[PDB]
């Protein structure tokens, strides 16, 4: 999936360079590395009888 | 320390105060109290004099 | 700094004591269950735990 972003020039009252804003397209492909889940003790529920 | 070091001139090997052991843990702590994010004192610096 | 050698301190022995009531606390028991998965209590001790 591609991601179109664009930059701007601000605060300085801009001249006519032919470019105030830019354009950046970021390509991102998914990668897979092994998962390793671990279990440790946490807070418990009420469980009222 | 250095006071007891200078006390070594006359007698030696009899001093004691403040118990031995401590415990608190078996997996996780409750943590409903003190923090100290910023910590620095003169002693830690290279000024042991 | 370097003057005399050895000496040091033998820490004094003292007893330990608690909040005074017969019944067991809910937290310490419920939180003891979070770590282990034993059916009955290994060691065979309830109060000392």
């Amino acid at each position: 999936f591609l991601l179109k972003y664009q930059i701007y020039g601000d605060i300085d009252r801009d001249p006519a360079f032919g470019e105030n804003t830019m354009t950046a397209e970021v390509p991102v492909v998914w990668d897979k590395c092994e998962v390793e889940v671990k279990l440790y003790a946490g807070p418990l529920q009420k469980l009222m009888s | 320390r250095e006071r007891e070091e200078w006390l070594e001139l006359v007698d030696k090997t009899v001093g004691v105060k403040g118990l031995k052991e401590v415990r608190s843990i078996d997996g996780i702590r409750r943590h409903l109290e003190e923090y100290g994010e910023r910590e620095g004192f003169a002693v830690v610096r290279t000024l042991l004099s | 700094p370097r003057s005399r050698t050895a000496h040091r301190v033998d820490m004094v022995r003292e007893c330990d004591f608690n909040p005074t009531m017969n019944l067991k606390a809910a937290g310490p028991k419920a939180r003891l269950r979070g770590s282990g998965v034993k059916s009955r209590r290994r060691v065979s001790e309830v109060p000392l735990a």
